[PDB]
């Protein structure tokens, strides 16, 4: 039965937002929970009448009676904060239902890209070559597959922890011998510095 | 005048005969509303009065839960108490649980209560504070420290406080003709002579809401306490009670005696001679 | 400590039968059964106190079943399972009742029921060596890797840089890819990529291994197919630096 | 309306 | 520790002959909870008997009421049966109208 505002959000890290949770029925007791990826929800803070305002590491929130909501607020994303959350209902007796929930990624700021399209080595077991797009920015986009034989594997965030280095990829293949680089991320928005080795 | 709302659990074991027995009873003033019989057929909280059977299904669906969440523990603390005590295999044992609170005329909260009993004497009592508790003895301190590392008395404050004062204030207004009301008592006055020199003068007052009355024979407008028998107030059935009051007299000296009256719904105390 | 749930995987048939074990926090007596059908708000099967049950109202009864008969751990049932049945099931625990007291919950069972079990297909790994391209273009060489064809998305990716598991300059993709997008029952392909410097990667005393976590069928089922009982097993795919 | 908070165990 | 009931036995209404009442036992300041209560018509029980639910006093001890449609005569004569782990066989209290 609650109500959760932005079903999903997509931000920079370093930004901020305000997840809101609304109810039609009187309140008692609200939960909050994170939920990262194949995993059990972790719990995060209980907000009651007696307060109110609450906190859980940077993330703080908000009980109000009188409007029968509740506001969870992110400020300064971590990139870490990916990605569903979680308002829960209290009963008299605290029993609760979940809201929609937000899912909620987090996309980083790469300092100094050098978009890429390279093409991985093997020859053994599976057959044909992999083509690797690389160090782009998060602000350019990946379009999946528009060929059916062909497959397109959307954007994720690697960490080399110690070179304080993130980086963005997406990752193609093909059995077909057609198959090479450039021609094969055609269907998204290749950026204007782009690098096809030979 | 003053206004109160009181739940009494009833859980009592029975070996040989399943799992124990579980009673639970509402009650607003002297009007009993709601109940809980955990070997009713239903498996639900029933209603008692005319005014509480408006409330709706969400409403009557959350009282059945606090309910059987309640007597689920209580099956648990029988054997855990039990246990305390360092008790015999062999016998049946009684938690008894009573909490609610107190309003005033125009509504405001006075007071509220959690109070548990063993075996017909107490165990854990939560003070006027609301803070603290009171372990009638070592077994209760056991469950005083679980229930200070539990935060009990913090989430006891917040309902007795709030949601009970809140939900009394409902009922109040919504029962409004059967709570909010006063019927004055029904006196008359008997004679039995018991011997030839001496005789039983009885005092009655019959179908007045609520349960407070009060009846004294007085000599010369002096009160006694000699040979004043005195009736426990009884329900009638219909909502209203009865009492009465006798003394034992020697005869001719009847008018000596009156019967003072002091109910809530009367203008003045009613003074009644022979 | 934490709230114990049991399997972490299950594969069932259209109208087969099955439990999900769960042993709750020591000492709590509140005990909650949530079922979650893909990422969505969890939903309330059934709620504990102790030995009791204080609401199974949103229980589909006509199939499914729960105990807690010492009012410690619990199990929940599904007789017989149904298509939809498949999603997470999710076990939490309050101390009791509990308006200060957050839910904690196990990491659930992930189930999934089947038309026919002859459906289910093990993981293909394979590793493909970084483009040297890369490794003149940037300080940096990243390998790449595929589990492929596997039936359902019960899978688990890791990457082991000479025995141990790295997180550092990993990642995976948080969604499979349907070889046929067109069927429900299309087999999913999934990659991972691990960033190492040119100089790790140049090193050929550096072993690398992309590893597969299946969690297929069990022993106890009966399979009458040509390939081998996809059951429950590590598919791996390894490479060794090089200079060159 | 009885409570619902707290149901714990003595 | 084992209490004793106090038993009450009244109609809701003044008594008058051959018009309709309610009979009423009042069982009382008891302990523990499990009380056998039968009202009977000269000598014999009384087969549809209605009883409150139960509950306790102040003092932890419990209360119930019997009760039964009943239209009295001077003939019939009416009595509470109340037995209790505190009574050796059970008590019997005769129905006075004065009372």
């Amino acid at each position: 039965q609650p109500v959760q505002s932005p079903q999903a959000v997509i931000l920079r890290e370093g930004e901020d937002a305000v997840i809101n949770c609304s109810s039609s029925k009187a309140l008692y007791s609200v939960h909050w929970y994170r939920q990262k990826h194949g995993e059990a929800p972790i719990f995060l803070m209980i907000l009651l009448k007696g307060g109110e305002q609450k906190g859980h590491d940077k993330i703080s929130a908000s009980f109000n009676e009188k409007k029968q909501q509740s506001s969870l607020y992110l400020t300064a994303s971590q990139l870490s904060y990916s990605g569903t959350y979680f308002c829960g209902l209290g009963d008299a007796g605290n029993m609760l239902t979940f809201g929609g929930g937000t899912r909620l990624m987090v996309k980083p700021h790469i300092q100094n890209p050098d978009p890429a399209v390279y093409q991985l080595r093997d020859s053994k077991s599976s057959d044909k070559s992999v083509c690797l797009f690389t160090d782009f920015d998060s602000q350019t986009n990946v379009s999946q597959s528009k060929d059916s034989d062909v497959y397109i594997t959307d954007k994720c965030v690697l960490d080399m922890r110690s070179m304080d280095f993130k980086s963005n990829s997406a990752v193609a293949w093909s059995n077909k011998s057609d198959f090479a680089c450039a021609n094969a991320f055609n269907n998204s928005i290749i950026p204007e510095d782009t690098f096809f080795p030979s | 005048g003053s206004h109160s709302m009181r739940y009494f659990y009833t859980s009592v074991s029975r070996p040989g005969r399943g799992e124990p027995r579980f009673i639970a009873v509402g009650y607003v003033d002297d009007t009993q509303f709601v109940r809980f019989d955990s070997d009713a057929a239903s498996q639900r909280m029933e209603p008692r009065a005319p005014w509480i059977e408006q409330e709706g299904p969400e409403y009557w669906d959350q009282e059945t839960r606090n309910v059987k969440a309640q007597s689920q523990t209580d099956r648990v603390d029988l054997g855990t108490l039990r246990g305390y005590y360092n008790q015999s295999e062999d016998g049946s044992h009684t938690i008894q649980i009573m909490y609610g609170c107190d309003v005033g005329p125009d509504g405001r909260f006075l007071r509220g209560y959690r109070q548990d009993a063993y075996d017909g004497k107490d165990y854990i009592a939560l003070n006027e504070d609301l803070r603290s508790w009171t372990a009638a003895d070592m077994a209760a301190q056991i469950t005083k420290r679980k229930w200070e590392a539990a935060h009990a008395a913090e989430q006891q404050r917040a309902y007795l406080e709030g949601r009970c004062v809140e939900w009394l204030r409902r009922y109040l207004e919504n029962g409004k003709e059967t709570l909010q009301r006063t019927d004055p008592p029904k006196t008359h006055m008997t004679h039995h002579p018991i011997s030839d020199h001496e005789a039983t003068l009885r005092c009655w007052a019959l179908g007045f809401y609520p349960a407070e009355i009060t009846l004294t024979w007085q000599r010369d407008g002096e009160d006694q306490t000699q040979d004043t028998e005195l009736v426990e107030t009884r329900p009638a059935g219909d909502g209203t009670f009865q009492k009465w009051a006798a003394v034992v007299v020697p005869s001719g000296e009847e008018q000596r005696y009156t019967c003072h009256v002091q109910h809530e719904g009367l203008p003045k105390p009613l003074t009644l001679r022979w | 400590a934490g709230v114990a749930q049991s399997p972490r995987y299950k594969i069932i048939e259209k109208r087969q039968s099955v439990a999900f074990w769960c042993n709750p926090i020591s000492g709590h007596a509140t005990l909650y059964w949530y079922q979650q059908i893909l990422g969505q708000g969890p939903k309330l099967l059934i709620q504990f106190q102790n030995n009791g049950v204080v609401d199974d109202s949103q229980l589909p009864k006509d199939r499914f079943s729960a105990e807690r008969l010492k009012g410690v751990d619990s199990t929940l049932k599904i007789q017989p399972a149904k298509l939809e049945d498949s999603a997470v099931y999710l076990c939490a625990s309050s101390l009791g009742q509990g308006l200060l007291y957050g839910y904690t919950f196990g990491s659930g069972t992930r189930l999934t029921v089947l038309e026919d079990l002859n459906k289910v297909f093990p993981p293909e790994v394979a590793v493909f060596e970084p483009s040297e391209a890369e490794i003149s273009h940037t300080q940096k060489a990243t390998l790449v890797c595929l589990a492929t064809g596997f039936y359902p998305d019960h899978v688990e990716l890791s990457w082991w840089v000479n025995g141990k598991e790295v997180h550092s300059g990993v990642c995976t993709d948080p969604q499979p890819l349907k070889e046929q997008p067109a069927l429900n029952d299309s087999r999913y392909a999934l990659s991972s990529r691990l960033r190492v410097s040119a100089t790790f990667w140049q090193n050929p005393r550096n072993h690398f291994r992309c590893q597969v976590q299946f969690y297929g069928l069990s022993e106890n089922d009966e399979w009458t197919q040509d390939r081998a009982k996809p059951v429950t097993q590590i598919v791996s795919a390894e490479a060794w630096g090089r200079a060159d | 309306g009885t409570s619902g908070s707290p149901i714990i165990n003595r | 520790i084992q209490r004793t009931p106090k038993i009450q036995v009244y109609s809701r209404h003044p008594a008058e002959n051959g018009k309709s009442n309610f009979l009423n036992c009042y069982v009382s300041g008891f302990h523990p909870s499990d009380i056998e209560v039968d009202l009977l018509k000269n000598g014999e029980r009384i087969e549809k008997v209605e009883h409150s639910d139960l509950s306790f006093s102040k003092d932890w001890s419990f209360y119930l009421l019997y009760y039964t449609e009943f239209t009295p005569t001077e003939k019939d004569e009416y009595a509470c049966r109340v037995n209790h782990v505190t009574l050796s066989q059970p008590k019997i209290v005769k129905w006075d109208r004065d009372m």
